[PDB]
RNA sequence: CUCUGUCGUGCUGAGGAAUCCCUAGUAAGCGCAAGUCAUCAGCUUGCGUUGAUUACGUCCCUGCCCUUUGUACACACCGCCCGUCGCUACUACCGAU
RNA sequence: CGCAAGGCUGAAAAAUUGACGGAAGGGCACCACCAGGGGUGGAGCCUGCG
């Protein structure tokens, strides 16, 4: 188990769910809402 | 588990580092020790050698008004002060980051300026032992220093900088060479002139004379050019007569005389030397009518030349206590009393017990040396292909044999019985010489780099250029086995006293241990940071340690290994160059190690914060007003004697100090701190707000904390009495400051309106036609929802 | 640095007349650094600073109110 | 649990240093029931009943996380955080081949 | 069925983006402070863990 943890950490692949943007549908480019 | 220690070190006169000094003694720099010779008799007087330091020494300076104290500058950035009476270091100075390169002393000798390669020049006091200050100019390294007080320096960014010392900032700069580098500095002893030697062989000449206006001190009075176009190492002036010596790192030293600048300076003489001179130095002997120019070469020698002032003669020389170029091989006697060292150009054999040379021969190049048993004769295999034979007791050359044609004898090994020698060369063959008569040859695939026998004369082992080792039988030359697995060609090998182990040193930065029955690698052990030159076993197992071996490499290290437990038992430092050869004793009690160093060696709270700052400023105000009353009474000497925190922060006003301590805090913390401030601390704050509004600075901050003070204490102010006086003062001052600032900004905005309307009137239109459609900023302003 | 810029701008306007600063013609006047946009930027930031100092004066009459109360007592 | 009577401290003794946990139907007392493919009768899990003291502030101690890059624009405020090295580009130096 | 399935061999880097910190300022925590409460630890029984 310890060697499995060390292999994942070194060649780092983690199975955590990642924080996605809440407006990925309507704003897919992710533009910034200020001066353009 | 007995370790090794440095006990002896010799074979060296002046290194390739700079700065020779004369005192009739010559004080020069060996690697880490500064050693002083007599020039008349070749016996050295003394050596200055410190156990705490290992780094090499590279700058020497004699103190004026007191010889027998000297300043040496090392490679790690330290300075030591030695005495010539007693060989100790009285004071040590660890100020710089790297590589002290130019020293200088005051005229009175109480002050010492040291300029480094890390470009700092630091001046040092010699009665308080404190780093005085740190002068900071100079894009890159400082190559010249002098004390004119005043300082005159020059750097590798081709700038002469004239520094002050009473106010530690530069007064003048000038640029000596336009697109080159100023490399050397020479000052006249009466401070009338300075000549700076640059990269092209051009010598620029400057005249010196002895703040709000245009200060002009250094004047480029003209340029000179010497004969050789090399980077000039030094310019040394005569302390008494009218001469100087200019030299680069070459075989010529050009002595010019002082009578356009080309008319003022003419070359008196050009002195040729036998080797490249690193540092020239001047010497005046009592009772002679001459110029004793003392050159110290890169090729390991001192020469004292006599120059007649109104030709050169090689008057004195020191060459006997050192090899002159570079030791390539060592071989020490069977009686272990004397050793031989074989260098390019020479053979010099030495005594161990006295560390003084006994015999000297001349050979062309010297790859490999080994003496024959009885230690009467020595064998040298050279680069030109030949094998020379010399003898010690009559000190002569017996025989010479063209072993290979033009192919360097890379390996020589004497038979353990002592009747034959084997020379393996840069040709494919390896030849056997019986005594000498050629007995048998061995043709093999590539060039033989190194071969060694067995201590019981049973098997031979050659080591090729094909990154492989061939172990043969000694009687008939049949291939017993071959060892592989080296990525780069084998440089050396040594096999054990009972022939059960081989160590094999390669250029791929590791050594291998083979078992020599079946030739299995015991353990490949990566142990050096560079290509390991040589290896050697200790031959006697009388002391119980015969499976230990030394390995010397290009990373300036020897390593003591154990092959039985496969472990490094010691790391031997102490060499400052790529160690070319080493040998162990037949008793094994000491070993010699010969380097590129040319030195062969022998080894045996926010509110409380602003409140206390308010109190500091209040005491400062009381002291300043008392000093005002005193200086109004009389102009007598009256010191204000304010706080050491103020005279360390730089004699700032108390207003500036309390303004900075009010400015440092973030605005929410400012609100909380002024809330936490008590009413005993309020009146001091009100006086300082009066001071801010009087000498207007941060008027919004002043008004902000003032209105906070009044609003959080409104009843207490209108009940107290002295707040009437100080609040009337702050009202008058703040109203004047606000009205002044407001009227200035109103004049500005009115003028900008006027000039904008006039610019519109200029801009409007020239033509008139039917289309007035020719006659605005726009911003983008994205928004997501 | 707004006070030091306003003070040396005041010295600049009091030294030179308006016709010179309007007919100012310099070869580096192209795009965002031309004279119109430069004087517009200076004017609008000076408007902001002047609004700040006007609010400060109007709030600064509190000290005269407090001195009037202490004069009453 | 509430109320009313009969007798009166009688081997008939509420846990040290430490260490841990706990802020409202929470701590604590009390019984009744069930026994659910793992665990649990030397107990487990539900369910009702009675129901407080003291904090509910502060980063001072012990820590943990994060700012000093970004992610929006008006008012308003701030105003170039600091060190030891690496890597890259160029410049010249040192000395063997 | 064919390939995989022939031993210079003998166990224990990337980087103009990187490595490590410090000072200041915030936020949070019955693994923190503060105020209290309650266990365990004393005697006996016993599941379990070593």
């Amino acid at each position: 188990i310890e060697e499995l943890i060390k292999r994942r950490i070194l060649a780092g692949e983690f199975d955590e769910v990642l924080r996605r943007r809440p407006d990925m549908f309507g704003n897919p480019h992710g533009v910034r809402r200020g001066l353009v | 588990y007995l370790k090794f220690e440095p006990s002896k070190s010799f074979g060296v006169v002046v290194s390739s580092n700079s700065n020779l000094v004369w005192s009739g003694q010559a004080i020069v720099a060996a690697n880490e020790e500064v050693l002083v010779w007599d020039i008349k008799k070749g016996e050295l007087l003394s050596r200055w050698r410190d156990e705490n330091c290992k780094f090499r020494v590279t700058a020497i300076a004699q103190s004026r008004t007191d010889p027998d104290v000297f300043a040496v500058g090392y490679e790690d950035g330290s300075i030591r002060l030695w005495d010539s009476k007693i060989a100790t270091s009285v004071v040590s100075f660890n100020g710089h980051k790297s590589a002290i390169t130019v020293l200088a002393f005051d005229k009175t000798g109480v002050r010492l300026a040291s300029g480094s390669k890390d470009t700092d020049i630091i001046v040092w006091d010699l009665v308080a032992e404190v780093g005085q200050y740190k002068l900071r100019g100079h894009k890159d390294q400082v190559t010249g220093l002098y004390f004119i007080g005043f300082l005159l320096t020059t750097g590798k960014d081709s700038l002469i900088k004239l520094w002050d010392l009473s106010s530690r900032h530069c007064i003048e700069t000038h640029v000596a060479q336009a697109n080159g580098e100023c490399w050397a500095l020479g000052v006249s002893p009466d401070f009338t002139g300075c000549i700076t030697a640059g990269n092209d062989g051009e010598i620029t000449v400057w005249a010196l004379d002895a703040l709000s206006q245009s200060v002009n001190f250094l004047q480029n009075r003209g340029t000179l050019h010497r004969s050789s176009k090399e980077r000039a190492a030094e310019v040394v002036f005569h302390p008494l007569r009218d001469y100087f010596a200019v030299h680069g790192v070459e075989k010529s030293v050009e002595i010019w005389r002082i009578r356009e600048v080309s008319d003022v300076f003419v070359q008196h003489v050009i002195v040729r030397t036998t080797g490249k001179v690193r540092s020239v130095d001047w010497a005046l002997n009592p009772g002679v009518k001459d110029l004793q120019l003392l050159v110290g070469g890169t090729n390991n020698l001192l020469e004292l030349y006599n120059i007649v002032g109104k030709d050169y003669n090689k008057a004195l020389a020191v060459e006997l206590p050192g090899h002159r170029t570079d030791i390539r091989s060592v071989a020490i006697s069977s009686d272990d009393k004397m050793l031989a060292s074989a260098a390019n150009g020479s053979l010099k054999i030495w005594n161990i017990k006295t560390q003084q040379c006994i015999r000297t021969f001349d050979c062309g190049y010297a790859l490999c040396c080994a003496f024959l048993p009885g230690d009467k004769v020595v064998i040298v295999g050279t680069k030109e292909g030949e094998l020379q034979l010399y003898d010690v007791a009559s000190a002569s050359l017996l025989e010479t044999v063209n072993a290979h044609d033009g192919h360097a004898v890379w390996a020589l090994q004497v038979h353990p019985d002592g009747r034959s020698v084997v020379s393996g060369g840069a040709d494919k063959t390896a030849k056997f010489w019986d005594f000498l008569v050629q007995s048998r040859i061995l043709k093999v695939s590539d060039d033989i780099l190194s071969l060694r026998f067995s201590p019981d004369a049973r098997l031979l082992a050659v080591a090729l250029l094909d990154s492989t080792v061939k172990v043969f039988f000694n009687d008939t030359l049949k291939l017993y086995l071959n060892l592989y697995g080296h990525k780069l060609p084998v440089l050396s090998m040594d096999i054990s006293y009972d022939s059960k182990l081989i160590v094999t040193s390669s250029a791929d930065k590791n050594i291998r241990i083979w078992g020599l029955d079946f030739g299995d690698c015991h353990k490949a052990l990566f142990g050096h940071q560079d290509s390991i030159l040589q290896v050697a076993f200790i031959p006697h197992n009388s002391d119980g340690n015969g499976h230990y071996f030394f390995s010397a490499s290009k990373d300036r290290t020897i390593k003591y290994w154990d092959a039985d437990k496969f472990e490094q038992i010691q790391r031997i430092d102490g060499h400052h160059g790529e160690i070319w050869a080493l040998a162990v004793s037949h008793s094994g009690r000491f070993l010699v190690s010969a380097s590129h160093d040319k030195s062969i060696r022998v080894w045996e709270m926010a509110g409380e914060r602003i409140a206390e700052a308010l109190e500091l400023g209040m005491t400062d105000l009381n002291t300043i007003r008392e000093w005002e009353e005193a200086r109004q009474i009389n102009p007598n000497i009256a010191p204000p004697q304010r706080n050491p925190i103020f005279v360390a922060l730089g004699n700032i006003p108390a207003e500036t100090y309390v303004l900075n301590t009010l400015q440092k805090i973030k605005p929410a913390s400012l609100h909380d701190a002024l809330l936490v401030l008590p009413f005993s601390t309020i009146p001091s704050l009100l006086t300082f707000l009066n001071l801010f509004a009087q000498r207007e600075l941060n008027v919004p901050l002043t008004c902000r904390i003032l209105f906070f003070v009044l609003k959080t204490h409104h009843k207490q102010i209108v009940a107290s009495r002295t707040m009437r006086a100080t609040l009337e003062k702050v009202r008058a001052n703040l109203r004047a400051a606000l009205r002044r600032q407001k009227d200035e900004m109103g004049f500005n905005i009115a003028a900008l309106k006027v000039v904008s309307m006039q610019l519109r009137d200029k801009s409007v239109r020239e033509y008139v036609d039917e289309t007035w459609e020719e006659k605005v900023r726009k911003r983008a302003f994205a928004s997501l929802s | 640095t707004a006070p030091v810029a306003q003070r040396v701008l005041w010295a600049l306007f009091k030294s030179h007349p308006a016709n010179k600063l309007s007919s100012l013609s310099v070869k580096g006047a192209r795009g965002h650094k031309s004279l119109n946009e430069v004087l517009d930027a200076i004017k609008v930031y000076t408007e902001r600073h002047y609004k700040r100092i006007e609010e400060l004066v109007d709030e600064s009459y509190l000290v005269e109110y407090t001195l009037r109360e202490m004069d009453a007592l």
